[PDB]
RNA sequence: UACUUUCUCGUACUGAAAGGGAGAUGCAAAAUGCAUCUGUGGUGUGCACACGUCAUUUGCCCAACACCG
RNA sequence: UCGAACCACCUAGUAGCUGGUUCACAUCGAAGUUUCCCUCAGGAUAGCUGGUGCUAGUAGAAGUAUUGUGCGGUAAAGCAAAUGAUUAGAGGCAUUGGGACCUAUUCUCAAACUUUAAAUGUGCAAACAAACCGGCCUUAGCCAACUGCAAGGCCGGAAAGAAAAGAAUUAGAGGCACCAAGUGGGCCUUCUUCGGUAAGCGGAGCAGGCGAUGCGGAAUGAACCGCUUAGGGAUAUGUGGCGUCAAAACUUAUGGGCUCAUUCUCGAUACGUAAAGGGUGUUGGUGGAUAUCCACCGGCCCCGAAAAUGGAUGACGCU
RNA sequence: GGGCGGCAUAUCUGUUACACGACAACGCAGGUGUCCUAAGGCGAGCUCAGUGGGAACAGAAAUCUCACGUAGAACACAAGCGUAAAAGCUUGCUUGAUUAACGAUUUCCAGUACGAAUCGAGACUGCGAAAGCAAGGCCAGCGAUCCUUUGCGAAGAAUAGGAAAUAUGAACAAAUCAUACCAGAGGUGUCAGAAUAAUUACCACAGGGAUAACUGGCUUGUGGCGGCCAAGCGUUCAUAGCGACGUCGCUUUUUGAUCCUUCGAUGUCGGCUCUUCCUAACCUAGCGCCGCAGAAGACGCUAAGGGUUGGAUUGUUCACC
RNA sequence: GAGUACGACCAUACUUGAGUGAAAACACCAUAUCCCGUCCGAUUUGUGAAGUUAAGCACUCACAGGCUCAGUUAGUACUGAGGUCAGUGAUGACUCGGGAACCCUGAGUGCCGUACUC
C-alpha cells in the first residue's frame, strides 16, 4: 500500500508528542482523550502500564505490550503539514511524498502534531 | 471454450510430466487412506477411471468416506455469495495425503518434547537469539562500488 | 438489435458486499448418508448400545444422590 | 472522509420499546426496566429483555413442559432447598395429556383458565410479575423458560418445498392438487428428499 | 445391430433366481384400442364444429427410434422388457 | 346494543386405492412379550438460575441447532 | 364518411408500447449480471437492496500478510531437445537419380508446438464441540488371531491457550431466519486482449469509476487530477498555480544552462487527436588523425508543413 | 438495420483464455443425431509404426528370417489426454450391454430438471490358478406433463387380511371391460418441449433515433495530392523533365465502414439565382531554372487582388464534341 | 566382501564398446517317458546334472552420448504496484518489490528394506 501512505522510523520526541497531544484512548468504545494517568490506569488494567510515560516506553521500545497499548488508542487523526507536501504522487525517492524515510518522518510529522 | 463436456480445456492439465509417464505406483496402493485425514485430490491420467473433475486439482479436504476404491474428499467450492462443501468421490489414485498440518504436528510434538524437559529434568535446547539486534562488524574484505567504465560495453 | 453478451464486471463486487461466507465447520451437518454402508451399519449397533449406556449412567447417577 | 465501507451493514435492529398497546405490559415495562439497570442481575436483564418482544416472540409454554424440566432439574436438588420458581415471559396452556403434576409455582405472564386450575389444584400457585418483583426481586431460585417455536405451521411453510433436501410444506388450499410432478419419480422427476449441507 | 436370438439372463422369479436362457422377439407397439380412457375423451372433444381440437404433430426429427426387446424365459414364461440405444438397422440372427 | 344454537379450522398423519394409524423406561427377545406411569428417546453446542474457584470449574439445561435412534 | 357506410351498443375492448402520477424531513441505498422462457422493448430466477427480527456481545470473523504444504504451463526461453515451419554453407562416397540420401552445425519462427519455466495468482493447516497422552465398555467392522486395526462413547492426565527465531494485524459481535422492492438497454478508463486498414468501431478479462454526485483543479469537457459531500467559523493543505484578466514571486533569488521563429503569424498546463527525411543555424558529446581537418551522436531552432465565416498556448502579451 | 445467406437455436475436442476455476464475438480450426453380439466382459500369449541386412520365380513394393526400434502404430469416429509382459494385436471362453432395495455425489447450475459421468450396497453371474476385473464400447451421440402402448403383480395355500393374498368401478356379487399404482417405449432438432403459407405501390395502429435511407461526426481501407531512397529513361549522363522496387505521409470535393445525434418530421437530386471563402495557380503581376538560340513551352517560387464564357445531346453531377 | 528370492523410490540405475569375475548361487546347458503346449521341446511345460563362464548377471573402465546436481548466463529476459514520467508515436527508463530459461562449465554415474546363503 505504498502509494497511499508515508512511513519510517519515529523518534522518542515523535512519539511523546504524539501520545501527549493528540493521543486519545478507546474507553466505552468511545474516543476520549488523554487527560490524566488515573483514567490510562483505568484503561488498559495492567499494572505496567499505569501513566503516559508507559504508553511511550511501550511505543518507543516494543517492550510485551506494545499492541495493547497500540490497540487501546484510537488511530491517530493529524493535521495536513505545514509547509506543504512536495509531491503526493510519486515516491519520496522520485521526488515526491510516499514510501519510507529512514528517520525523516519525524520532520514531515513535526509539521503535523 | 466453445464446448463445456466434463474434460474441456484440460488438455495440459490432464497430462502428464516428461518422463513421468506410466501407472500409478506400488505405494499408492499401499497408502492407506482413513476417515477425518486431509487429502490432496490430482487426478491422475493413466487412470482415467474416478478421476475428479478438472476444479478439483489443487484442492484438498477432509475425508468423510472410504469404500473399497473410492474416497469420499469434502472440498470448499465459492459459489456466489458462499462457500459451500462439495463432497466429491474419487478412485483412491486421485487422492494424495496432505502434508498440510505437516508444521502444526511438529510444534505440537514439540511442546511434549518440551515439558518431557522441564517438569522432570532441566536439559533444553537454548532459545535462538535474533539476527536483526546490532552488532559490530569486523571487515574481513572491502570493495569500492563505483561503476566502472567498462561496466557499460557489454 | 444487438446488446451486450455477457459481462463479470459488477459480480465480483457483488459478491462481496454481503461477504463471502466462508465454509461451515466439520462437527455441522457431517451427516454418514450415503457412506459406506457395512460400516454405516456397524455404527448403529454401536450408537444403541451407548444411548442405554447413557440410559443407566445418568440413573446411577441419581442413586448416588438420594443416597448423599 | 472516512472509509466506512461495511459499517451500515455492521448495524443490528434492537427495538427498546415495546409494539404493544396493553396497559400492563406497559407496567412491567416500567418495573422490569428499572430492575435491569439498578441491579447486577443478568435474570432481569433477560426478563425485561423478553418482555419487550413481540407476540410472535413470547411463544406459549405448556404446563406438561414446566412439569417435566422442573423434574429433572429437582433430580439433581438437594430435596432441603424446596424447587425455583419457573417463570415464563409468554402464556401457559393447559396440557390434557398430562394428569397429575407437583405442585409447582409457577410465574407467566398470562395463563389459561385451566392451565390455572390444574397448577392450583396439584398444590401449586400461579403468580405474577409484580409479585414476583416482590419475592426473589432479583431472580434468585428462579427457572426461566421460553415455549416452543419450532412445529408452528408457518415455519413449517418456510422454504422452497422443491429444492432437494427442503421438506417445507407448499401454500396450497387444495391438498391434493400439488402432488404430480416434481413430486413423484414417474412424473419426470422428484425433488431430492435428502441433500448435503 | 446384430443381436442373438438368445440371452442368458437372471429372471429374478423364485422358480428361476438363476442365469437361465432368454428368447428375444422385439417390442412393437399395439394397436391403439377404441374405448382406452383418452380415446374416448378424445372423440368426444372432435365431435362437433370447432375442427381440430387437439395439437397433430409433424415436425418430426428423429430419424431413428430406441430398441427395446421383450425376453421371455425358457423357465417361467415370462416376458422381461430392455432398451437398446438409437440404432437405424436391428437385426437378430444366431449367425456369428 | 344485549342474549342463544350445529358448521368450519385445528388437536394425526399416510397410501393410487382397498386400508391402516405414532409415549417413555425396565425385564427382555414372544409372527398384538410382560411389568411399571412423577415424565426431557439419546449425544455435542446452548440464556437464566444453584453450589465452589479466579481476576469461570461443575449441575440442570429453557428456546434453538447439528448428529442419531 | 369507403381496400368494407353511418348510428347506438358489447366497450372504461385489449396494450410486454408511449405519456402522466399531487406534502415535508429523517434513517439506509442499488442494478444493467446468472439461469430458463416462440425468449431478444417482457417476464420468472439467483444476486445486489430495505424492513422485521431472532440468537449465549468477540463465538463458526477477514477482497491482508507471515510460516508450512499442495496446484498450474501464461510471459520469457528453446529450435544447437520431440512435433510444425524455415534459410544456408560444410562433406560422408558410393546411398542415388535428372539435392536427393546421411552426419554434425547454422539463419529464422510458432494462438491451436514444447524440455524448462516466472511475476501475479490459487487450495489447505496454524490448540477451547478440536487435536495430544494412558487404562476401560461396546461392535453380526478388518485381520489367522488379538494385545493390532476401524468406529462410537467412557475415565484419568497434560495444556509456552500457543515459546524463542522479524513470528501478524484488525473503526474484528459470530451464527440463523422471514418479508419484499427497484434493476435485468449500461457506459468510460490504466492494464491484458479478439475481430478490423481504421474508428469517438465491435467483443471480452482484472479492478476502479460515471450512471446515482456535487466540490476544488486541467480556460471549456458525464468518465481525467485532487477530493469524496449535515449548518457554519479559524488554521493548514491537496491537485493546480504566483505578468495582467485572477487570489498569490508589488515581474522572487544575492540559481545554472539552452533558444530567435517574416502573413493560421517560435514556444508554452499530462490524459488530449503529424512522419520519413534534410540544415555550413546554434549548443554540448564521442572516436580518429596533421591550431586546422574527418567520421558519428544528442539538445533547442528552422525546412519538410496545402483548404474552404474572422480566430485563437483561454485572452492580452512575453524574447 | 431488416431481407436473402447462414447457425453462432441442443451439443463435443483444440485455441481465443491472460500458468486455479470462470470469460465474449455470423472469432479461429474441426466434430455431433450415428456405429458395434463384438468393435462389450475377461484370461492367456504377443509387440506396434518404421528402417537395415539377407532368401527360387520375386522388382521400390508379394512372403520367410534376423537385428534395431519410448510408441514415431493402434484404440469405429472430430480433437485432446492416456496406454507396451498394455488400454494395442491375436486367441480362448463368455453375456456385467441384465438386475441394481427411490443410497450418495459430480459436471451444467437457480446449486432446478435433463444428458453424461463417478463412489457404493443387494441379487445372479462371466473370465481367471489366484488377487482381481466386469453392471457397455471412459470422456459428445439426446428429450417433460397429457395421451397412446407394453411388461411385471404364475397357481397353490390361509377360518382369516396378519410376517404373508396388488387395488377400484362407492346398494351388493360373479364374469368381461375400463382404470389405478410401478418400470419402459412411441416426441417434441425452435432440442426446459404452440398444431402454422404468402401478399400489400390500397394500406393501418402502437411505438423506436434501442434501428436503416439525406446532411453532420469519427475513421480514411478506397478515391484524390505529395515527399524520401535512386534501379532505370533522357545519344553522353540518376534528378532539365521523369522515375520502378520500396517507403513516409497529407487530403476529406469520392466511396466503404460505423451507428453518436434526429422517426410527437432538420422538406432527400440537378439546374436557375446570388454572395462569400479556400489554394493544391488555368489567365493576368514579378520571378528563378531547362536536354531555354529565337518562337512556342516543361518544372518551380511569392501571390487567391481580379477574371474564369456562348452552345448541341442528356433530368443529369459527369461525359462528349 | 558378495549371491539369490521379494522389493520401495524408478537413468546418479539408461545406451554403446571394451575389461575382469574367489567361493557359493544364479545362469546358459542335457533331454522328451509321463503333465502340458506348439508349424517347430524355438518359446513353453516336464525330467535332469555331463559341460562352460562364451553369453546373461555382477563389477570396473571411456576429454563416450544421456541422466543427475550445483555454478554461470544474470539481477539479464520477464513481471506485481507508481507517476500531470520521457518520447509525434512505437516504446523506453526510473521508483518500490519478486526474479527466469537454454547454451556453457564443474562434479559423479544408483540408493535404502526384508528373508536365506557364501
Ligand atoms: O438471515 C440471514 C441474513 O438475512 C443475512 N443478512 C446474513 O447474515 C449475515 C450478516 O449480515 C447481516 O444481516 C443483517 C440483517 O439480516 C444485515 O445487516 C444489515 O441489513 C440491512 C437490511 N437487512 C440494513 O438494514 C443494515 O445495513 C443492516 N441491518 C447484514 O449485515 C453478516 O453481518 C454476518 N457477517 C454474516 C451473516 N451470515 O445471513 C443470514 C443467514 O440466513
Ligand atoms: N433430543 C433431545 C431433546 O430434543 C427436544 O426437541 C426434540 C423435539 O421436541 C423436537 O421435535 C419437534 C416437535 O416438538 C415439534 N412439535 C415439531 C417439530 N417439527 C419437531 O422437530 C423435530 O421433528 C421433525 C420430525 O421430522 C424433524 O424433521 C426435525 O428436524 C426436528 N427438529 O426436536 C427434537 C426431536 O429430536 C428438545 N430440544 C430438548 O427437550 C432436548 O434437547
Ligand atoms: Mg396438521
Ligand atoms: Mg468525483
Ligand atoms: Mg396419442
Amino acid at each position: 500500500v505504498e502509494p497511499y501512505i508515508a512511513y519510517g522510523y519515529p523518534s522518542l520526541a515523535t512519539v511523546r508528542a504524539m501520545v501527549y497531544k493528540r493521543g486519545y484512548l478507546k474507553i466505552n468504545g468511545q474516543r476520549v482523550k488523554i487527560t490524566d494517568n488515573q483514567m490510562i490506569k483505568d484503561k488498559y488494567n495492567n499494572a505496567d502500564i499505569v501513566c503516559a510515560e508507559d504508553m511511550v516506553n511501550q511505543i518507543y521500545t516494543c517492550g510485551k505490550h506494545f499492541r495493547t497499548v497500540t490497540h487501546g488508542m484510537w488511530p491517530f487523526k493529524l493535521a495536513p503539514p505545514a509547509g506543504g507536501m512536495r509531491q503526493k504522487r510519486r515516491h519520496f525517492v522520485e521526488g515526491g511524498d510516499y514510501g519510507n524515510r529512514d528517520t525523516l518522518i519525524n520532520r514531515f510529522l513535526a509539521r503535523m502534531i | 471454450v466453445h464446448s463445456y463436456g466434463y474434460k474441456s480445456g484440460t488438455r495440459h492439465l490432464f497430462a502428464k510430466k516428461f518422463r513421468k509417464h506410466g501407472a500409478p505406483s506400488v505405494s499408492t496402493i499401499l497408502t492407506n487412506i482413513k476417515v477425518g485425514d486431509y487429502v490432496d485430490v490430482v487426478a491422475d491420467s493413466a487412470v482415467r477411471e474416478g478421476m475428479p473433475h478438472k476444479y478439483y486439482h489443487g484442492r484438498t479436504g477432509i475425508v468423510w468416506n472410504v469404500t473399497p476404491r473410492g474416497v469420499g474428499v469434502i472440498i470448499n467450492k465459492p459459489v456466489r455469495t458462499r462457500t459451500l462443501r462439495k463432497r466429491i468421490c474419487v478412485r483412491f489414485e486421485h487422492v494424495r495425503k496432505s502434508r498440510c498440518q505437516e508444521a502444526f504436528k511438529a510444534k505440537e510434538h514439540q511442546f511434549q518434547a518440551y515439558l518431557a524437559a522441564k517438569k522432570a529434568g532441566k536439559a533444553l535446547p537454548p532459545l535462538k537469539k535474533s539476527s536483526r539486534m546490532g552488532g559490530i562488524v569486523r571487515p574481513k574484505n572491502v570493495e569500492v562500488l563505483a561503476r566502472r567504465v567498462a561496466d557499460y560495453e557489454a | 438489435a444487438k446488446s451486450k453478451n455477457h459481462t463479470n464486471h459488477n459480480q465480483s463486487s457483488k459478491n462481496h458486499r454481503n461477504g463471502i461466507k466462508g465454509p461451515m465447520p466439520l462437527h455441522l451437518h457431517n451427516s454418514k448418508r450415503g457412506s459406506w454402508l457395512p460400516a454405516l451399519v456397524n455404527a448403529r449397533r454401536v450408537r444403541k448400545h451407548n444411548q442405554k449406556a447413557a440410559l443407566k449412567k445418568r440413573r446411577e447417577r441419581i442413586a448416588a444422590f438420594a443416597a448423599k | 472522509g472516512v472509509d466506512l465501507t461495511g459499517i451500515s451493514k455492521k448495524s443490528r435492529v434492537i427495538r427498546h420499546h415495546t409494539y404493544s398497546t396493553n396497559p400492563y405490559i406497559k407496567l412491567l415495562i416500567k418495573l422490569y426496566k428499572f430492575l435491569a439497570k439498578r441491579t447486577s442481575s443478568g435474570f432481569n436483564k433477560v426478563v425485561y429483555q423478553r418482555l419487550i418482544k413481540s407476540r410472535s416472540n413470547r411463544a406459549p409454554i405448556s404446563l406438561s413442559r414446566i412439569a417435566v424440566v422442573m423434574k429433572r432439574k429437582a433430580v439433581f436438588t438437594a430435596k432441603s432447598k424446596a424447587a425455583p420458581i419457573a417463570v415464563v415471559v409468554g402464556d401457559v396452556l393447559d396440557d390434557v395429556r398430562m394428569a397429575r403434576i407437583p405442585a409447582m409455582r409457577v410465574c407467566a405472564l398470562r395463563f389459561s383458565k385451566s392451565a390455572r386450575q390444574s397448577i392450583v389444584a396439584a398444590g401449586g400457585e400461579c403468580l405474577t410479575f409484580d409479585q414476583l418483583a416482590m419475592i426473589a426481586p432479583t431472580g434468585k431460585n428462579t427457572y426461566l423458560l421460553r415455549g416452543r417455536k419450532s412445529g408452528r405451521e408457518s415455519v413449517r411453510h418456510f422454504g422452497a418445498s422443491g429444492v432437494p433436501g427442503s421438506h417445507s410444506k407448499p401454500y396450497a388450499t387444495n391438498r391434493g392438487k400439488e402432488t404430480k410432478r416434481g413430486r413423484r419419480t414417474g412424473r419426470s422427476y422428484k425433488r431430492k428428499a435428502f441433500r448435503h449441507v | 445391430v446384430n443381436y442373438p436370438k438368445k440371452k442368458v439372463m437372471h429372471c429374478g422369479d423364485a422358480r428361476c433366481n438363476a442365469h437361465k436362457s432368454f428368447k428375444v422377439v422385439q417390442y412393437k407397439a399395439g394397436k391403439a384400442r377404441l374405448f382406452a380412457r383418452g380415446k374416448r375423451r378424445y372423440d368426444r372433444k372432435q365431435s362437433g364444429y370447432g375442427g381440430q381440437t387437439k395439437p397433430v404433430f409433424h415436425k418430426k426429427a428423429k430419424t431413428t427410434k430406441k430398441i427395446v426387446l421383450k425376453l421371455q424365459c425358457s423357465g417361467c414364461k415370462s416376458i422381461r422388457q430392455v432398451v437398446l440405444k438409437r440404432t437405424k438397422h436391428f437385426e437378430l440372427n444366431d449367425k456369428k
